[PDB]
């Protein structure tokens, strides 16, 4: 849980503020649950975590050095085009995961706000809208055979259109 | 890939050098182990597709099909173990050799890197399948069925040869990676349209389009169980795989050259699904169900969206497994009552209670039960086509209704109802048949657990 | 009529060897074949195959994709950049055709 | 001896062994670019010979 | 169900069937027992009012009129006996009426659980084996010389002989298994 | 919070326990029906706790268990949405299923495969709970379609009955025609919002949401048996009485109303949808109450009562009253299940008789069953302060004092009175008149496995309405100011209907012949919808499939056009060429023509 | 039918139960690796990018 990438507003639970002579069943059920279930389970988990502390091992997130883009490839030079295309595919799916993370933020915001979502989730709705516009302008209408070259052609079509609009 | 091909070849020496007693057991066991070995192609922890040499490669699209092919051979041997009960040893070994050769050729085809590999290894499948249909078939018209099956495909294929030669002359090569990474836009000349057709027609025939689907209802009701299984589990998917691999070059012509075949698929699906309602041959009913499903696959592939490709692949695998299971079940009842009519045998749930369970599960896979990968595929193809045009939902819904309808019709007609008590010969289900059905179902359930394996290249 | 054998009479395979597993006439070959099928299929391919497929890691490097996306999002959020720019290819690189 | 017919069991595993060996040979022939690719090119670590052999 | 239908029906059979059907529909209309009796007596009065009509043409015309009136006045939803065709639980137990020829496939270990029943069954099979030849000859010899046939089968005439074609009549599953 | 989520998951685990035990050899050695009853009891007890938590702090949870798959920017997670609807309905469904699962042991002691029957009932319960506690539209579909399959298997449990087989296929027909709309909703909400999760879908309130909500309305129509696709439910009583009691009344059939309640936020704006639902509910209520009258089967009358109640819920949703519609769902679950159980008791005690003409004087002979049946009827026609009244009365109040289609309002009120009329039909012809059953009385309801479940459901019908109504949090502002006639309209119409029914029924003892009547026939034959649709549509469709498709085109014209035309032409050409008379004179004449032709070609081409 | 079910369960369990036992023991004792930043000046081995001990063992010994 990286709170940054997965923002989570603070908790604001209120006071017990009881006004009834009767006993709330929930507190006693929760005490029984705690003692009976949570405690042994926590013991087991602590034992596993000690066993993990023993025999600790490490794994590293892979780093992929950048390589020339398809823009730097001479037509029909399959050798460089392959590397450019693979780089583009990796960037494509990293963008996919960006979209997943932002959509998860939006869903969590909706659930958290509840019936205030029509106002308090405006920030995340705005972020979602901007990122989906970016995603549409990057990868949409590209066939199932999407490729760096198709993306480049689409971008250049849009840039030609924008240049025309600016001229006019 | 050569750690999977060579054991398959060596199965043949084992088949022919084994003693008559142990031949079936040895070949079945070693074929299962070859299937296990084939799982090595799922260690793709990166986006770089596997290329084992200049000749053989694998992809997210080819690995599931290759693994399915490996899986089918043991089941084909089990299904054939019975109807070959009283044939001479050499004839039995010939059958086993034919199946082994079919597996070898199909794996090589799916793992081929050059389309003129593919065009040879794809048509080489005709010989073993033709022999299986014509030699070991039962009824007299098996000869006619073999002729249809051979020549539909050959007429389709020859234009594919011409188009491929033109492609090689124009480009300089036929390695699919090179074609992908150096493709260029076609122009809407009449010659280019004729090409598009020449490239696409052989595969469309193998994916029987509504107008050229007459060779399945014949080949299936004339072919033995193993022939039907391999055919409408792998052979039918040769067309889809070829279409997927080859459509990369044929752009942007597809935008308007797909209207005819999309329309034919989306209409023939309804027509064939309806035909399933009023057909008196169980084998034929299953064959026409297969035709409808392949109609969906063709529509999705010819619209080419990411959803289309991924759902088409998922449904390719799902149909493979499900149709195979259905044919094994129907052959189970056929081995006893020696008839193919659906009406004749009824109420068999009163005597084969467990095989009734397998029947029910197969019918659910057919009718597309959520969360089954069958549904997932059909749902995603439906989403793609709805995006393509929001009116296709009408045809899709009519087909869904009719699909459910014939799927349950099979069950009610056969499993349920008064037992045809006059059938004395109905014998308790063989452990062979039950294990065959289990081996068909369990992979389906596990893949429904883990769909990520069977998605296509796109997703 | 031509000289041809009569059609063989039907058989019940449970008349002999009431423990017919469906694989062979001889009981010994039949049972050993059934054991081979169950063992090499279920007790090997399905079990070991399923475990191997389950423990294939980072399939199509999806987990790597998610991890790198999280890293990039944190970087961009800290540095104030837009999460994704509408232009994948930096326009300065592209020599857009001049008129 | 029962090897008379149990020798036959060595064919398929021999098939697998031979296939693996041939795969290694296939990868031998394709050695160029062993460590000459933009993404993955690196200086060999001390006490090393081949990157992926 | 235990007797084959005739080639046709006479006026007597047709009128009796109409009487029964009309009485049952009258009951379905008149739920209460007293009302049903009140109207059924009138129905018998009507039916017997024309009991002795020796002009069969007028008799048939009367019967046709009665039938048309019946079709006009039939209860839309009549009373159906639970097991009667078209009534709830008509075939509710046909799932469990599994035949007897299945027992032949039982595993010997399953037959061990029931030793005596299968010994008696073996006696029965022996009896059927013995009686088949005689009963087939009996039917062949009792076939009518003329070309006029009826579904009804012959009885056992000789001594110590089972009735012709009796295996399927006997041994049929119990109604409620 | 741990306790709440843990309990939610433990409910499903407990419900799966009987299934896994079934797939083992311990099923033979244990008393499986009692084991499953116990599991259901414990699951209900567990569910009570989350219900208390919600009633306290009203906190709703999205719980994501497993990540099934990721589809290029559309994750599919096994999600759970626990809130008012899901929690309360899980509690109610578990209660009613506990009662019906205990009662199934009594009603099905004799039948073999009782273990399979119990397994199927359990499976249905799991599937319906999946439906209710579902966030993904895909998971909701899993529930939607799995309950359909279980209904198919339970209807026509006695697969001997050709009629029951037809009934199961009828249900599949109508349900699938419904599910077309559901799939349309899925695809639209996937393309336009790129997510099947309800939380993300919520942000489509500012779009049009007509194409998807029409799919939802159609799916709800099909599943809840609204007028258009109504025939399936009434004729779904071919199955065992416990199945009818549970599935096709208390729990399953509420699926459409539940789906619409879940998607209430989107349908608030789309007036077209709301008016459509108002009209559909009104039409179904009136139609199925008409059919309910003049029906002589104890189970079919209750089936049509259920359809009428569901039509009323459709009206409840047609006006923006989702919470109240769901309240009606839960409240009616109790007494509808109780009425079905009482009818099952009667049917079993008598020789499997289901006609209300051969039942009479039951009040004297079976005091317990008749008492609980009277309670059930008085709950169905909400008498003050029973379970029904704590929902139906408020529904009618809102109906009479909200802007509404005048005709819809009128027929709804008439159907409300007519419910009293047919409930009187039952209470009279089955409990008040002198006996009509076969002479050999053999009546025993003293079995605890029958008495106790019905006792529990009667206590439910008597208290749960008040308890739930007083405990549920505020949701919709109710209209409490109104004229005297509007305020007591429901009571006056219901009582007037009761009196009219009493007069009409008492008129039957008059020694005069009831004659066939157009309206009587229209009511009894179910409006002729079965007789007409089920005889025209299947015939036309099937005849087309055989003739136009299989025969005219596939078996004839395609063969002639593609294969046989080629075969012919080639045979014609071979018979044209090969047959040569075999004479050297003619052959060399042809060679001469070749000579000349080559010369000419050379000359002209130069 | 009973025999088929019994044999299938036996032969599936024969290796399922030992394998699940192995998985549970590995998870409980060996444990899963944890993410770390590459120590600058180090060339991680190909397997060392995979979280699970079984996955990394297979990687090292066979890929
Ligand atoms: C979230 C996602 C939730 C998913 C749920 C989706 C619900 C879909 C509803 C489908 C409805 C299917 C149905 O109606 O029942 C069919 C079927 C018919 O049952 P039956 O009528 O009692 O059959 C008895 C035979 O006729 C006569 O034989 P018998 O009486 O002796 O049978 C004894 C017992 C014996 O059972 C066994 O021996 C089972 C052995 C299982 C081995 C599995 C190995 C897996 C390997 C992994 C690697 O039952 C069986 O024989 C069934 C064998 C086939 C089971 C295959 C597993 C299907 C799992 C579906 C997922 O019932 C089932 O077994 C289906 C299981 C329940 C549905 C899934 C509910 C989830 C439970 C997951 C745990
Ligand atoms: C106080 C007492 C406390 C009692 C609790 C004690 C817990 C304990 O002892 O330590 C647990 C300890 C874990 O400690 P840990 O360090 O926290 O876990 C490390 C990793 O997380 C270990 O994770 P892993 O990767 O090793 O997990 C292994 C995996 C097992 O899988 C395998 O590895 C393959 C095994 C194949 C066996 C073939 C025979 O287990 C699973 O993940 C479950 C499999 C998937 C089942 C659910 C699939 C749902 C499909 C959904 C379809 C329905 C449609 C969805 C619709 C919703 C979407 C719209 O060991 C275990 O995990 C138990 C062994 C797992 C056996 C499961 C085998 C099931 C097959
Ligand atoms: C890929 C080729 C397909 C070809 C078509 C089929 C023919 C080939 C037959 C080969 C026989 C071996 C079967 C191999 C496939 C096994 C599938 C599998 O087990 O996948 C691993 C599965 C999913 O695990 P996981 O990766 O966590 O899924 C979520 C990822 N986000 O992990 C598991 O959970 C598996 C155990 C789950 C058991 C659940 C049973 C529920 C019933
Ligand atoms: C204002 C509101 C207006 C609303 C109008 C709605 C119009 C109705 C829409 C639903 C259409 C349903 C058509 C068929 C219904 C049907 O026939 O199914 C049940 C029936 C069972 O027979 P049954 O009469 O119940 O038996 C009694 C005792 N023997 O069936 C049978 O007997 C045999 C059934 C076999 C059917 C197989 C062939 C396919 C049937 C047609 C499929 C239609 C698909 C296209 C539908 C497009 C419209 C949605
Ligand atoms: C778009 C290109 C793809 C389409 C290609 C189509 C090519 C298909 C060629 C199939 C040829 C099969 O040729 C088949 O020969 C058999 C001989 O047994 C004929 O068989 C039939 O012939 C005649 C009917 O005309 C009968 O008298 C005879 O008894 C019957 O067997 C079939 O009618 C014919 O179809
Ligand atoms: C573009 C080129 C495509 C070539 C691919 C198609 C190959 C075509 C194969 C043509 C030969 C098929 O051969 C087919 O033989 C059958 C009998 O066997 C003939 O059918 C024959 O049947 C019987 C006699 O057997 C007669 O009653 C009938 O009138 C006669 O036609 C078909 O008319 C012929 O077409």
């Amino acid at each position: 849980w990286d709170k940054d990438v997965y923002p989570e507003p603070p908790s604001r639970t209120p006071a017990p503020s009881p006004q009834t002579s009767l006993p709330n069943p929930i507190t006693y059920l929760t005490k029984a649950y705690d003692l009976v279930v949570d405690w042994p389970v926590t013991l087991v988990r602590e034992f596993i975590e000690r066993q993990h502390a023993k025999n600790r091992t490490y794994y590293y997130h892979r780093q992929y050095r950048r390589v020339p883009d398809i823009t730097e490839c001479k037509e029909g030079d399959v050798l460089c085009i392959y590397e450019a295309e693979m780089q583009w595919r990796r960037d494509f799916k990293v963008d996919q995961e960006i979209m997943n993370i932002i959509q998860e933020r939006l869903k969590a915001c909706q659930q958290r706000e509840g019936e205030n979502y029509q106002q308090n989730c405006a920030k995340e709705l705005e972020q979602f809208t901007k990122v989906t516009k970016a995603y549409q302008d990057r990868y949409l209408d590209l066939g199932a055979y999407y490729s760096a070259r198709k993306c480049l052609a689409k971008q250049k079509q849009r840039m030609l259109e924008e240049r025309k609009a600016a001229r006019q | 890939m050569l750690k999977i091909i060579l054991p398959s070849l060596m199965l043949l020496p084992l088949t022919w050098l084994s003693s008559p007693k142990k031949t079936w057991t040895n070949v079945t066991s070693y074929s299962f182990l070859i299937s296990l070995t084939s799982l090595t192609l799922l260690w793709q922890t990166d986006e770089n597709y596997k290329n084992f040499s200049n000749m053989f490669s694998s992809d997210p699209l080819s690995t599931p099909l290759i693994i399915l092919t490996a899986w089918l051979l043991p089941l084909m041997l089990m299904a054939s173990q019975n109807h070959l009960k009283k044939d001479n040893n050499v004839l039995q070994k010939l059958y086993i050799s034919m199946l082994i050769s079919l597996q070898i050729l199909l794996i090589m085809t799916f793992s081929a890197t050059e389309l003129i590999m593919f065009y040879i290894l794809f048509e080489a499948t005709l010989i073993p399948t033709l022999i299986i249909i014509t030699r070991w078939g039962n009824q007299t018209e098996r000869l006619n069925a073999g002729i249809y099956f051979l020549f539909y495909t050959l007429i389709g294929s020859i234009p594919l040869l011409i188009a491929l030669i033109l492609i090689q002359n124009h480009v300089g090569t036929l390695n699919l990676m090179i074609l992908s990474f150096t493709t260029h836009t076609l122009d809407a000349s009449w010659s280019n349209n004729l090409l598009w057709l020449a490239c696409m027609m052989a595969f469309l025939i193998k994916m029987p389009l509504y107008g050229v689907h007459l060779w399945l209802p014949k080949a299936h009701v004339e072919a033995p169980i193993a022939g039907s299984m391999i055919l409408a589990a792998i052979l039918l998917k040769l067309g889809s795989y070829g279409m997927i691999r080859i459509s990369i070059i044929l752009d942007p012509l597809t935008k308007y050259m797909a209207y005819p075949f999309i329309l034919l698929s989306l209409w023939g699906m309804i027509m064939t699904s309806s035909i399933c309602l009023r057909q008196t041959d169980l084998k034929s009913l299953i064959a026409y169900s297969s035709v409808s499903h392949m109609a969906l696959v063709i529509a999705s592939i010819m619209i080419q969206t990411p959803w289309s490709f991924m759902g088409a692949t998922m449904l390719m695998i799902a149909h493979g497994l499900t149709s195979s299971l259905l044919f094994c079940l129907a052959n189970s009842n056929y081995e006893r009552i020696h008839s193919r009519t659906m009406i004749m045998a009824r109420g068999l749930q009163m005597v084969f209670p467990l095989m009734a369970t397998w029947w029910l599960m197969a019918s659910l896979a057919n009718l597309a039960l959520p969360p089954s990968i069958n549904l997932m595929g059909e749902l995603f193809i439906t989403m793609s086509l709805f995006s393509w045009s929001n009116f296709t939902i009408i045809l899709m819904g009519i087909n869904i209704i009719i699909t459910g309808m014939y799927s349950m019709y099979m069950i009610i007609t056969t499993q349920r109802g008064k037992l045809t008590n006059h059938m004395i010969n109905l014998q308790p289900s063989h452990t062979r048949e039950l294990t065959l059905m289990a081996l068909h179902m369990i992979p389906l359930i596990l893949l429904t657990t883990s769909p990520k394996l069977i998605t296509g290249l796109t997703m | 009529q031509w000289q041809e054998d009569p059609e063989p009479e039907d058989e019940n395979v449970y008349a002999k060897n009431p423990d017919f597993h469906g694989y062979d006439s001889d009981p010994v070959v039949d049972v050993w074949n059934m054991r081979a099928v169950f063992f090499f299929g279920f007790s090997i391919v399905l079990v070991f195959g399923t475990t191997f497929v389950a423990y294939v890691p980072d399939y199509r490097m999806q987990e790597w994709a998610r991890r790198e996306a999280e890293r990039l999002v944190k970087y961009r959020e800290v540095n104030g950049l837009p999460i994704m720019e509408s232009n994948y290819f930096d326009p300065s690189k592209i020599q857009l055709p001049e008129d | 001896q029962l090897l008379r017919e149990h020798w036959v069991h060595i064919l398929v595993p021999a098939g697998f062994v031979f296939g693996c060996y041939l795969d290694r040979k296939d990868d031998e022939k394709l050695t160029a670019f062993r460590n000459k690719s933009m993404l993955f090119q690196r200086e060999l670590r001390p006490n090393e010979e081949v990157t992926w052999k | 169900a235990f007797c084959a239908p005739p080639a046709y029906l006479t006026h007597q059979q047709k009128v009796l069937r109409l009487y029964k059907r009309a009485l049952r529909h009258l009951e379905s209309w008149c739920i209460h027992r007293d009302k049903y009796r009140y109207f059924a007596c009138l129905m018998r009065a009507r039916f017997e009012e024309h009991k002795n009509e020796k002009d069969m043409m007028r008799a048939t015309q009367l019967l046709r009129e009665a039938e048309e009136e019946f079709w006009q006045n039939q209860h839309p939803q009549p009373y159906i006996f639970p097991d009667s065709p078209g009534g709830t639980s008509f075939e509710r137990y046909e799932c469990y009426k599994v035949p007897e020829w299945c027992l032949d496939y039982w595993h010997p270990s399953e037959k061990a659980m029931y030793p005596d029943y299968f010994s008696k069954r073996e006696q029965w099979k022996k009896l059927r084996m013995e009686s088949w030849d005689r009963e087939v000859k009996q039917l062949q010899e009792e076939t009518s010389p003329d070309g006029i046939m009826t579904e009804a089968l012959p009885p056992a005439r000789r001594e110590g002989d089972l009735p012709p074609l009796w295996w399927h009549i006997v041994t049929r599953p119990r109604e409620r298994p | 919070m741990n306790i709440f989520t843990t309990s939610i998951l433990l409910i499903f685990i407990l419900l799966l326990s009987p299934i896994l035990i079934s797939m083992s050899n311990l099923i033979k050695h244990i008393n499986f029906p009692l084991y499953t009853t116990t599991s259901i009891k414990f699951s209900f007890i567990i569910s009570l706790l989350p219900l208390l938590m919600f009633f306290h702090n009203n906190m709703e949870y999205m719980i994501t268990t497993w990540h099934w798959v990721t589809m290029n920017s559309m994750e599919l997670k096994m999600s759970f949405k626990t809130d008012f609807f899901s929690i309360l309905f899980t509690s109610v469904a578990l209660f009613v299923t506990w009662s019906i699962m205990q009662f199934s042991s009594w009603y099905m002691h004799s039948d073999p495969n009782i273990n399979r029957f119990i397994k199927y009932l359990t499976l249905f319960l799991i599937t319906m709970l999946i439906l209710t506690s579902a966030n993904n539209m895909f998971q909701l579909f899993i529930g939607w379609e799995g309950v359909g399959i279980m209904s198919f298997l339970l209807i026509g449990w006695w697969y001997g009955r050709t009629d029951a087989n037809t009934a199961a296929l009828q249900a599949i027909l109508y349900n699938r025609i419904g599910d077309i709309g559901f799939i349309l909703a899925m695809v639209w909400f996937s393309l336009n919002m790129n997510s099947w999760e309800l939380q993300q879908i919520m942000f489509s309130n500012n779009n049009d949401n007509l194409i998807p909500l029409m799919g939802l309305l159609i799916a709800a129509t099909g599943k809840s048996a609204q007028f258009g696709l109504h025939p399936w439910l009434p004729s779904a009583m071919e199955g065992p009485t416990p199945v009818s009691a549970l599935l096709h009344s208390s729990t399953m059939v509420v699926a459409g109303i539940f789906l619409l309640v879940r998607f209430h936020p989107l349908t608030t704006n789309n007036n077209f949808i709301l008016t459509t639902m108002l009209c559909l509910g009104a039409l179904t209520t009136l139609f199925t109450a008409i059919c309910a009258l003049t029906q002589n089967d104890i189970k079919k009358i209750i089936a049509f009562s259920t359809s009428s109640q569901l039509g009323l819920m459709m009206v409840t949703l047609g006006m923006n009253q989702p919470h109240l519609a769901f309240l009606h769902i839960c409240t009616h679950a109790f007494f509808k299940a109780m009425l079905f159980m009482c009818s099952g008791s009667i049917i079993h005690s008598l020789a499997d008789e289901q006609d209300i003409r051969k039942m009479g004087n039951i009040t004297k002979i079976m005091p317990f069953t008749s008492s609980c049946l009277v309670i059930g009827s008085l709950a169905l026609t909400g008498m003050p302060f029973l379970t029904g009244f704590y929902s139906k009365d408020l529904i009618i109040e809102a109906i009479n004092t909200c802007n509404t289609n005048a005709w819809a309002l009128l027929i709804t009120l008439i159907a409300t009175s007519m419910t009293a009329m047919y409930s009187m039909r039952i209470i009279y012809f089955v409990t008040m008149t002198k006996p009509r059953f076969p002479p050999l009385i053999s009546i025993n309801e003293n079995d605890p496995d029958l008495m106790n479940p019905i006792k529990r459901l009667a206590f439910g019908s008597i208290f749960a309405g008040f308890v739930i109504s007083y405990n549920i949090p505020p949701t919709s502002i109710p209209v409490l100011t109104m004229p005297w006639f509007l305020k007591t309209t429901a009571l006056i119409i219901s009582v007037l209907g009761f009196l009219i029914a009493l007069e009409l029924n008492n008129l039957t003892m008059k020694l005069s012949m009831n004659k066939a009547n157009p309206y009587s026939s229209f009511s009894t034959l179910l409006g002729f919808f079965p007789s007409i649709i089920h005889r025209i549509t299947p015939m036309k469709s099937l005849n087309l499939s055989l003739k136009t498709s299989l025969t005219l085109l596939d078996l004839i014209w395609l063969e002639k056009t593609i294969p046989k035309s080629t075969s012919t032409l080639h045979t014609n050409m071979t018979t044209l060429t090969t047959n040569q008379k075999g004479l050297i004179k003619l052959y060399f004449m042809s060679f001469l023509i070749n000579i000349i032709l080559i010369i000419i070609l050379y000359s002209i081409n130069l | 039918d009973a025999r088929f079910l019994r044999l299938m369960k036996f032969y599936l369990m024969l290796t399922g139960i030992p394998v699940i036992i192995g998985i549970t023991l590995v998870n409980i004792f060996i444990g899963e690796a944890e993410l770390a930043e590459i120590p600058e000046g180090y060339i991680p081995e190909h397997w060392e990018y995979y979280k699970h001990p079984i996955s990394r063992w297979i990687a090292r010994n066979f890929y």
